[PDB]
């Protein structure tokens, strides 16, 4: 028959969308940990920078 | 063969491919949800 081929042509293009949409899920999900991580660690250099002078300036004025 | 078979078979490959597209947006939302409101935690944080 004609309609055991037409049920095997969804059962195809079903499973290849639904692996590219965890595909996007997946890659998102790194990006932003990845992104997550890097805004935090920005934050862990601008903390020493800003008490690194400051000990200089109090010391400089005493 | 008579044409109401595949004639309403159709209408069933149609929602195969509809649910398809259903299930691969409302995945790649929450991901983005999910994204979204990480990188908030990480300013309340980091401000915080």
């Amino acid at each position: 028959k004609l309609e055991a081929i037409l049920s095997q042509e969804v059962e195809a293009e079903i499973q290849a969308l639904l692996q590219e949409a965890e595909a996007k899920a997946e890659a998102v999900k790194r990006e932003a940990e990845e992104k997550a991580k890097a805004l935090l660690q920005a934050r862990e250099r601008a903390l020493e920078a800003q008490y690194r002078a400051a000990l200089r300036r109090a010391e400089s004025a005493g | 063969g008579l044409i109401k078979s595949l004639a309403e078979k159709e209408k069933q490959l149609l929602e195969r491919l509809e649910a398809a597209k259903k299930e691969a947006e409302e995945r790649v939302k929450r991901a983005e949800a999910e994204a979204k409101a990480l990188l908030e935690e990480a300013e309340a944080k980091a401000k915080a």
